[PDB]
């Protein structure tokens, strides 16, 4: 007996070779494997295969290889590739990715995926499932940021702050052992992943360190504080004794030096270079040239992503209300046309194509927004495809390669440079099971649930008093992960390996995951996921073009993105 | 009578800042390619290695602007600034790392800010 | 519908800004939440529109004049910020001193 | 150089002898001092003074005289003076009141205000910064009415209740020890200081007494639990063996006796007078009587302030409503008539502003309106001024002494008579750090952020999801001092002595700051600050005029308020 | 805007208000909530136009009949009462047997 | 009124609804979201006026057609279901392919 392909996808999801265009884009993603036996397809259901017996196991405790959670049918987005598979969750973690069931009866299955009587399902078929988004260009200011995050498929936050003071709403900073201390209590009541940086700044170890002792999971350079060629150099020394890692947004007013001169401070050491292309700040106006060095791990902040015909109108205002700019001062009009350059925002768009900037990050409520990073993330490899066409590593007509670099940048990607990629930002086995299911139609937009260490702490559901969950209003809710002390057990807090070993978790009561940031100081550009690429960036200083292998890096605004206004109300 | 809410009646006068410091008047010049903003509280002998100027009489002082503005060098942009006492214990640590003590030590400022490359030393 | 936090709150601008419109209707002076109500909504609904962040610079500024306002309003609205959906995505609107 | 003062002003805040008006009243206060050394003003961000090596201090760790938070450039309006100074914050206290930054570089630092790497900064520049408010007269009926509270600045709740009991509708009272122990835990939930008041009715000892051992705060006398001379007369023994304050609401019917009964009961020891004008209750018509004596501390409730052209109308039909009266019954009529006067409620203004009253409060749900005890203290103020002129005592065509006079009336007189004082209750060196920020144009009316315990608890902030944090819609908003275990360390609960000796926070599993109640029995009207006046009040038994020193007090009700429909949606 | 918990709030019934004066424009007798919801809007209306407490207890008596609403609507409301901020400040009305 | 909160949600709804249907009114092409909500609000409103659960079933198939919305919409609503509140009680409405 046969079924033909269009019914099959209907049924469980498509299957090799099939195609699947993301939201409204021009992108689309093609199975490239599938894990199932056909005909042995679990699904649950009346009637369905996941009953007692039968697709489901009656024999087998908890402990002899069944799994707390099925994800049935999962259409998988992430570096390691694209390909349908079931995922299996125990205690928390992804245990199995392949083919769930019974053995009893079914050819196929991977032997610690048995659906047994301690199994929840949830079904995933003709649904994407990615990793969940690790932003690590946070400001804790508005508690109301993580929702916002949740619904776009973020799961982790790093950064810093205590709310809407000043330092916090400029710089992404929990100041001290006693503001960290704060901060991780605070942690308790957020449903999200968290890590803590601290102030990078001082010109003695000591007062920098007793932050990492205190719990921070890395630090923070910012030019607001000071950003120095003493404070680079204390930061990072610190951070190779204590192996977490420095971020940087760097002096863009050349004070105390040019980016050679931070680069000189840097040393070769290992460091996140922050909104890389500098619209969000830094070395005027050639900060993106840090892009290219073989020890920087670069990010781009949200809100020059991609570029727009409104993009410049709007970052040279936002810069003048956020600066607290006078049109009638000529040098804060020169200072703003310094920052904000058509010229390095263009070549922007095609190093994140190229795999030069290797991350995404929002810059939340500082110059960024919280919900938007998967989102323009995909609107930039759309806008990419229209102007650079399919790339030359493209195979069936898809855009796997894109699709797989692009997914890298706030998944993978960022977790590495943190040091906490042995705990989350990709589906793979042996790591924690932050989940993001999407319906084709919303990917990258509307996250339909999110999953947390195994449990949905958030979905897209509707009326909580009808007969069924799907009659209207359908919205982002918090779900049972995030209520009473689940949310102790759903979500990590990231912290320094000293802070752990110093007793700092049972000091301040925390009962949340302890997670330990580690590997930070060993690694490179080379280590970012399908955006490995280094090279000569060159920035002109009178004109602001970028240069790369000779040619100058340029396209054009586009004056309509798709994931916009035929998804969002306002 | 109209009521502005919140405003101000400022008293009468100006405020002197910097008072009873010594002031000096220096001529600097950017002789790099890209634009330098020095704000107001920086030691001046530890800004930027190509702004030009002598740098011994950087030492000990910063601009004497506004707390909190900075000077704006454009790139190849000479001109005067006028700078002021530090205060306090006038010390200074970090920063470009030229003086980490007390700004009496000219000669040891001088001699790290002149293998360094910082320009006008002499 | 698929409702996300913001979409949620800014609901609550277009019904602000529904019941200031009724009371200018009816010959009511507003008031600092109304005034900016009305400019917020107005700025949302022109990039709905697909007006540009330029020209809503420009329109923000002629939206109330300083006789639709109570005395001092015009003085307490420094500027008046809102983010919404163009189509090329979100982007901030910036109106500054929009009651002269 | 010089700077002129509209400039200096705008960029530092204002500085000796400015001025600033209220929100849209006619008063201002003006700067009496500045604790600054002109240009070495500190303020944060890029370009500015606050950074490594400059204005922020790299070498020392936090405990060398470095703080956690600084408030920069604050103007303090406090019953200690109006003037402009820096406020130091260090484990969620006020350590240093003066001129913070770097003594490297800087003149005049006050020696424990160092900016170190430990340091979060808060531009206060421009904004007026007081106390949090202390609120005497709460029933606790709804927990939503905590963000009200701290919407209009209120960081402090004292009073009783259990929720909608018609108990607690009727009285600020927890009654008995399992009723104060559930509310106890129930504290560890809301984000605001608490104190707890026993049921202070009973004619032997012990069922009072039980009340402070279980962790009540104090006690209220209350007529609808008969508050006969019996019940007052041990409510005092109590609180006079347990240093605790006992809240008076008194006999209005008369029943056991007239006002001279009540203080025969009380015979010399120190209460509390509630809405000591008696529209909120108390012997008519001659309560407001209670204000004159040196061994009473008097406070009003909001209502009734001002005298308004409305005032009456709402009263009596308030009244009517409240007390299910009914207008065919003619002893229901003359009750409303004997207890809503005209005659003291406009004495009651002025009475505020000769300092004869010496405390607000809101009875909120009761008879009160939570969020507007600060705004009705000013609209008050203003009011006076209109009527009466400047003060006497008044200077440079400033109100300050005024101004002095009324925030103590909702800052650190209701502290002293709780017995909180060495808590809260004012911006000095030592005490609790809880901080009201407001803009000017605001003051009174909406708080921009209110500071508990060092950390921010509540703001007016805009849009979660934008890149910056002003856009619309700006509303008050929870921030992250009260979520997760932070709510425990920037809140106290207050409780008695005993139940502290006792064990009853370690019994009950409290995690919040514990405060001591303590001082209360030792204080009298020479104590509050400002209002500190005692004189023979007469109150006309057929016209119910009320004399001081042989003259009738009357003013007329305005038909138009301040901080009303300028900023009021509703 | 500056909104405080009780302007969100209030804003719900302005809403509501307007549904049930839809409801009754189409020609439906109104139930309670309706009921309710019109007769409170229009009290806080009547205070931002500046009418006195004692107006408003006039007033709120005439703005539905029992006509205008379901069979024992009028028992089922014995006064509505509402709090809005008069030129004045904020003061409470309440309205007795408004529908009668 | 004594809202219970599905009554609090459902406002938002008609909120929702009629931003909806003043963009319609100045010419626009409906969004996702606002044919949602347009649709959902003529159910309940339908509810409210006592038609049956069969009638709104045929009827929310043509409040909408696909000139109304932008491409691609009809294509994302598959269906579209609400509670209410009929005479005879909560039932819910499913209304199948709105737009064709
Ligand atoms: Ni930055
Ligand atoms: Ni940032
Ligand atoms: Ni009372
Ligand atoms: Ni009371």
């Amino acid at each position: 007996m046969k079924i033909n392909r269009q019914q099959y996808a209907e049924s469980y999801g498509p299957t090799v070779g099939d195609e699947v265009r993301l939201a409204d884009t021009d992108l689309w993603i093609e199975v490239e494997k599938d894990y199932t036996t056909y005909g042995d397809e679990v699904n649950f259901g009346g009637g369905k295969v996941l009953r007692e017996g039968m697709g489901e196991n009656g024999t087998y405790t908890r402990t002899e290889n069944v799994l707390d959670l099925l994800l049935t049918n999962a259409l998988i987005l992430d570096y390691t590739g694209i390909y349908k598979a079931d995922i299996g969750v125990k205690d928390g973690y992804i245990v199995g990715i392949g083919k769930g069931g019974n053995p009893d009866i079914m050819d196929g299955v991977t032997p610690n995926m048995i659906v047994g009587t301690a199994t929840e399902v949830i079904a995933a078929e003709g649904k994407i499932v990615t990793a969940g988004g690790i932003d690590t260009h946070v400001h804790f200011i508005n508690p109301d940021q993580v929702d916002v995050a949740l619904a776009n498929g973020i799961t982790t936050l790093f950064g810093g702050g205590t709310g809407p003071a000043e330092g916090s709403k400029a710089t992404t900073v929990t100041p001290g052992p006693w503001n960290i201390e704060k901060m991780l209590k605070s942690t308790e009541g957020l449903p999200i992943n968290v890590g803590i940086l601290g102030k990078g700044h001082g010109s003695s170890i000591a007062p920098i360190m007793e932050q990492i002792d205190a719990g921070a999971a890395g630090l923070k350079i910012h030019e607001d504080w000071g950003a120095t060629p003493a404070s680079i150099d204390r930061s990072l020394t610190v951070a190779d004794e204590a192996d977490v890692q420095v971020a940087i947004h760097s002096d863009t007013l050349n004070e105390a030096g040019f980016l050679e001169d931070t680069l000189r401070a840097i040393n070769g050491r290992v460091i996140h270079s922050f909104h890389v292309e500098g619209a969000g700040g830094g070395h005027a106006p050639d900060i993106m040239a840090m892009a290219g060095h073989p020890n920087v791990l670069p990010s781009s902040t949200n809100p020059t992503r991609p570029f727009t015909v409104n993009t410049i109108d709007e970052h040279l205002d936002m810069l003048m209300v956020c600066h607290h700019l006078k049109q009638n001062i000529p040098e804060d009009v020169a200072f703003a046309d310094s920052r904000i350059r058509p010229e390095t925002i263009a070549a922007e768009d095609i190093l994140h194509d190229l795999g030069i900037i290797s991350m995404m990050s929002t810059d939340a409520l500082a110059m960024g927004r919280a919900g938007e990073m998967v989102l323009r993330t995909w609107q930039t490899a759309d806008k990419m495809k229209k102007q650079r066409g399919p790339l030359a590593e493209e195979k069936n007509g898809s855009d796997n390669f894109r699709l797989k670099r692009y997914v890298s940048k706030y998944t993978i990607n960022p977790a590495i440079a943190q040091g906490i990629a042995h705990e989350v930002g990709s589906i793979e086995e042996g790591k924690f099971a932050d989940l993001v299911l999407w319906e084709p139609k919303f990917f990258g937009v509307k996250a339909d649930r999110v999953i947390k260490g195994g449990i949905i702490a958030y979905a897209q559901i509707g009326d909580p008093s009808a007969s069924i969950p799907t009659p209207q209003p359908v919205m982002g809710r918090r779900m049972y992960g995030t209520v009473g002390d689940l949310i102790h057990d759903t979500n990590i807090t990231f912290m320094s390996k000293s802070s752990i070993q110093q007793g700092v978790p049972a000091k301040l009561g925390l009962k949340r995951r302890i997670g330990t940031v580690k590997n930070c100081r060993n690694i490179g550009k080379k280590d970012m996921k399908w955006n490995d690429v280094t090279t000569d960036i060159d920035i002109n200083p009178e004109t602001y073009e970028v240069k790369v292998d000779g040619e100058v890096l340029t396209c054009e605004p586009v004056k309509e993105l798709p994931m916009a206004q035929r998804y969002f109300l306002f | 009578n109209y009521i502005v809410p919140g405003e101000y009646r400022v008293a009468e006068g100006e405020i002197e800042i910097n008072a009873g410091r010594e002031k000096t008047t220096i001529r600097v010049s950017n002789t790099g390619d890209r634009p330098i903003q020095v704000g107001s509280h920086i030691h001046f002998v530890e800004v930027n290695k190509e702004l030009l100027f002598d740098r011994a009489e950087g030492i000990g002082r910063r601009l004497n602007i506004p707390s909190g503005t900075a000077a704006r060098f454009e790139p190849g942009e000479e001109m005067e600034v006028e700078l002021t006492e530090l205060g306090g214990n006038r010390e200074v640590f970090g920063i470009s790392d030229l003086t980490n003590g007390s700004v009496d030590n000219k000669e040891l400022i001088l001699q790290r800010a002149k293998e360094l490359g910082y320009k006008g030393v002499e | 519908m698929h409702l996300n936090p913001a979409e949620k709150e800014k609901l609550q601008i277009f019904l602000a800004s529904e019941l200031l419109l009724r009371r200018k209707a009816r010959g009511l002076k507003l008031n600092y939440p109304e005034a900016v109500a009305i400019i917020t909504s107005f700025i949302m609904e022109g990039a709905r529109d697909g007006k540009t962040v330029a020209m809503l610079m420009e329109e923000g500024k002629h939206v109330l004049t300083r006789d639709d306002v109570m005395e001092g309003v015009p003085e307490m609205i420094d500027d008046i910020q809102a983010e919404a959906t163009f189509p090329d995505g979100t982007k901030l609107v910036t109106v500054h001193n929009p009651i002269s």
